[PDB]
């Protein structure tokens, strides 16, 4: 139904897809890293420091 | 009292007139009337996304569509701002259907466009859900009150045959407190009214003459009381209903009848203190309904015209009002128009655009 | 998708039902066979033709594959 122009249409409209999904999936990306940042920074400061008071 | 919501892929500034200004070119050479269609701008992810949200959406759709009209006709039922001859339909963001749809506007107060569609279309299937319950519950609650209401009307409806006696007999009507007699009410065709009271004094042995009168006629028959001694209450009947008179089962009972009529009088009252509320939470739900239908209209677009025309989501979305007689060339005219983009992916529904019908 | 075994009876048909669910989102794989095999189900030889799309999106890839199997198409390559 398509042709030679407009199959290239069709795969730049992919291409479009595959760069719109890689872009939003890479920003989430980078969000979960940073509340994980936030998360595990805490877990380890607050798990030693606790040890330290206990022996203090 | 249908409109056509339509999409081009909006490629050519051009398609912002082409689709309401360019007589030249536009609906019925610019007869038809259209107007701007407010969309948000949402974001999208993979097209496989996109591709479930069509298909949740269409299933939304239909679902509030039935939703929102079987509200309607439950008001229509109610007869309050909404009849099935005058009155097509309720009032939606305060203004008539007529003006909703054609100054439609996007309600980003229950739809952020922060937000995802997936969250969009879970919110707006959330709330009309609710409503639809909501009213579900009401109506039922009030479609048995007036069940119960036509019931005692039925109940005390009908000839002294049959209707009940709560309006017609007095304390007066009865011999009360005697320890031989009891006064029973017995109906004569009002042919045989005459021979009633000629006849009831003689038709059982030990009854009390010249005490009948009447309490109450009607087209047919008349209704008299007469006294009589308790044991022969029996003859009295029998030979009554011998003579072709027919003897209702009633005694005074001053608790019953008012208890009847105070249900009714309460009953009725009841069914005005809910009729105010009913039409303001009917109304309210009905705007709603009809905001968030055509809300769903709006995403459907959104969808469809991304996942056939790819990103940028730059479309050029137009309402049309079509014009009696005209749908044949209209289609003719937009089948010519963008028939190029497709070809053959798009009789029952499939054409070369973004299209969709709103049955008003 | 795959270069399979189909008379060319539905694929004229199966590319618009492709275009219908999706708008070409992927490019399809053409063949044909010159002296076709004969096919199993047929019980004789048929000249077979082969235009499938391959597609990523999963709902959509699901879809395909309903069509395929509604559709008088050759599919089960690995």
């Amino acid at each position: 139904a398509l042709s030679d122009a407009d199959v290239q249409k069709q795969i730049k409209h992919m291409m479009a897809f595959i760069e719109q999904e890689a872009n939003e999936k890479a920003e989430e990306i980078d969000a979960k890293a940073e509340e994980e940042f936030n998360i595990e920074k805490g877990r380890l400061v607050q798990t030693q420091r606790l040890k330290i008071m206990e022996y203090y | 009292t249908e409109f056509w919501l339509i999409s081009a892929p909006g490629e050519k500034t051009c398609q912002q007139t082409w689709e309401k200004l360019h007589a030249a070119t536009t609906k019925n050479n610019n007869l038809a009337v259209s107007s701007k269609f407010n969309i948000p701008d949402l974001k999208v992810g993979t097209l496989d996304v996109l591709v479930g949200l069509s298909d949740e959406l269409a299933k939304l759709d239909a679902f509030v569509e039935g939703v929102v009209k079987k509200v309607a006709q439950y008001m229509a039922d109610v007869l309050e701002d909404s009849k099935d001859k005058v009155q097509e339909n309720l009032l939606a963001s305060g203004v008539d259907l007529v003006t909703y749809i054609t100054r439609f506007q996007w309600d980003m107060a229950k739809y952020p466009i922060k937000q995802s569609l997936k969250n969009i279309s879970e919110i707006i299937a959330k709330g009309v859900t609710q409503i639809d319950n909501d009213l579900k519950s009401r109506a039922s609650a009030y479609n048995n009150l007036k069940g119960n209401l036509q019931n005692l009307e039925r109940k005390n409806a009908g000839s002294l045959l049959t209707r009940s006696l709560a309006e017609i007999v007095k304390k007066d009507d009865f011999v009360l407190d005697s320890e031989y007699l009891v006064t029973l009410l017995v109906v004569v065709p009002k042919l045989n009214h005459n021979d009633w009271i000629k006849q009831y004094e003689t038709l059982a042995e030990m009854v009390v003459p010249r005490s009948s009168n009447v309490l109450s006629e009607d087209q047919d028959s008349y209704l008299c009381n007469v006294t009589l001694f308790k044991k022969a209450v029996d003859d009295f009947r029998h030979k009554a209903r011998e003579n072709k008179f027919i003897v209702r089962d009633f005694q005074y009972n001053e608790e019953e009848m008012r208890a009847d009529k105070e249900e009714m009088n309460r009953l009725s009252t009841d069914k005005k203190k809910q009729f105010g509320p009913l039409v303001r939470w009917l109304k309210v739900n009905f705007s709603e309904a009809f905001i968030a239908w055509i809300h769903i209209k709006a995403l459907r677009v959104f969808v469809e015209s991304v996942l056939r025309y790819g990103l940028p989501v730059n479309f050029q979305a137009m309402l049309l009002q079509p014009n009696k007689k005209s749908v044949k060339k209209l289609r003719e005219v937009l089948h010519e128009l963008y028939k190029h983009l497709d070809s053959s992916a798009a009789q029952q529904e499939y054409y070369p655009y973004v299209y969709y019908k709103i049955d008003c | 998708f795959v270069a399979g075994v189909i008379n060319r009876e539905r694929i004229p048909t199966f590319e618009r039902m492709l275009w219908r669910v999706c708008r070409g989102n992927v490019f399809l794989r053409q063949a044909e066979i010159e002296n076709p095999l004969e096919d199993p189900v047929t019980g004789d030889y048929v000249h077979k033709s082969v235009f499938i799309i391959f597609f990523q999106g999963d709902q959509l890839k699901n879809r395909v594959k309903k069509i395929c199997e509604g559709f008088r198409a050759s599919l089960y390559p690995c």
